[PDB]
């Protein structure tokens, strides 16, 4: 599927923060391909990098997510720091589009979960 | 689990904003994750019923977009864009969890 | 996939009764097959199911002692009987497959007894 | 949090089926929690494992493996042959704020429902 303009809701705490993202370019050299937001800066922009690759079948996703700060006498801003993601998925040349399917599904739901999200939100083990 | 439901029959005319509304006696909110576990079945008089809504928001392939369900703790509604002239006879709620159970008709 | 159901009986008394669900489509090895009972009008309950994955052998209140779920795997079909049988043989009985947990999709057609 | 039996729903390529994954201890070594289904042989039942860990930065990791039984020619016991891993990684900062992490979060689980994705992992074709 060639790149569309992604968009997505309910997103956040509140689950009313909408995202809008369109590609940026697809890297030549390693075949990765980029999607953001227009925030009209070079930098302070969510990104998400996806790629998949050819052998044991590599998918991987990362996102790139920064803040901004107002710098002391600066005019431009700058960015203190980000968080990142990385996702990895791992499957062999005999799977099935069954197994695939589940693996992805579980992975997305699990995130959504008390037990994650009071992993992630407060950072604390189990 | 028992479960309850709209009284017995309704007065469907035609091309109105009929909804059947279906009350449960504990929250059906088993999963971890907040999706509920209810499912809605039509049965035509003649022949084995059919599925239609299930996880209580979600449709399958099938059924026109004209079915659509809202869902809550406890009580829910099945929502259907107008009558239309073969969408007749008895509707099942269901839930499916663990220990399933039925209830009610039209 | 798709499940057959074979035939209806008017047999009298409550010695036994064998009621068989051709499958079809599938195997047993993750999908849960269960016996919904239609009864007559409305209030259709559910009876029993047959999952390697949680037993196999569960039923519902008030029918262990006239209810018995037999599967063999060799030719994908199952087939229950009925102890005693006064007027809660009042019609139908249903005979469908789903998922482990999942809700009821597919359904054969009916024999009423 | 404690750990607790958590039941996921909605989970299939048709979105019918549901698994229920029940604690299964914490490792002292390296503090990485595992869950698993109870799949009546412990080396054909799918596994979960989740560790947070302590400072510069943090980490949080999160690895899911389901194996594939197979039945071996002149043998009863199943052997494991072909093995689904999943990989994630989160490694926010120690002044981040906490509306941060969760927007990562879910940008991330609406993410692997998009469009995009069920191509990107079902299919395997790749963006162009």
């Amino acid at each position: 599927a060639k790149l569309e303009t992604v968009t997505l809701g309910f997103i956040g705490k509140d689950g009313k923060q909408t995202l809008v993202l369109n590609p940026r370019g697809v890297n030549p050299t390693n075949g990765v391909a980029s999607l953001s937001q227009a925030g009209a800066v070079p930098a302070l922009e969510k990104r998400v990098t996806v790629s998949v690759s050819q052998p044991n079948y590599k998918v991987q996703v990362k996102i790139q997510n920064p803040t901004a700060c107002t710098a002391n006498g600066s005019c431009d801003p700058s960015v203190t720091r980000q968080a990142y993601a990385d996702v990895t998925f791992s499957f062999t040349q005999y799977s099935t589009d069954e197994e695939r399917a589940f693996v992805r599904t579980e992975l997305a739901a699990l995130l959504a979960s008390p037990l994650l999200i009071d992993a992630i939100d407060q950072l604390n083990p189990a | 689990i028992v479960m309850s439901q709209s009284p017995s029959s309704l007065a469907v005319s035609i091309g109105e904003k009929v909804t059947l509304t279906c009350k449960s006696s504990q929250s059906l909110l088993f999963s971890s994750n907040q999706k509920n576990y209810l499912a809605w079945y039509q049965q035509n008089p003649g022949q084995s019923p059919k599925l239609l809504i299930y996880w209580a928001s979600t449709r399958e392939s099938g059924v026109p977009d004209r079915f659509t369900g809202s869902g809550s703790g406890t009580d829910f509604t099945l929502t259907i864009s107008s009558v239309k002239a073969e969408d007749l006879a008895i509707y099942y709620c269901q839930q499916y969890f663990r220990y399933p159970a039925f209830g009610g008709g039209t | 996939v798709q499940l057959q159901q074979s035939g209806p009986e008017l047999v009298k008394s409550g010695t036994s009764v064998k009621l068989s669900c051709k499958a079809s489509g599938y195997s047993f090895t993750d999908h849960s097959l269960h016996w919904v009972k239609q009864s007559h009008g409305e209030s259709l309950e559910w009876i029993g199911y047959f999952s390697p994955n949680n037993g196999g052998t569960i039923y519902n209140q008030k029918f262990m002692g006239k209810a018995t779920l037999t599967v063999d795997r060799s030719s994908s079909t199952a087939y229950m009987d009925l102890h005693n049988l006064t007027s809660a043989d009042s019609a139908v009985y249903f005979c469908s497959t789903g998922w482990d947990y999942g809700p009821f999709d597919s359904w054969g057609q009916g024999t009423t007894l």
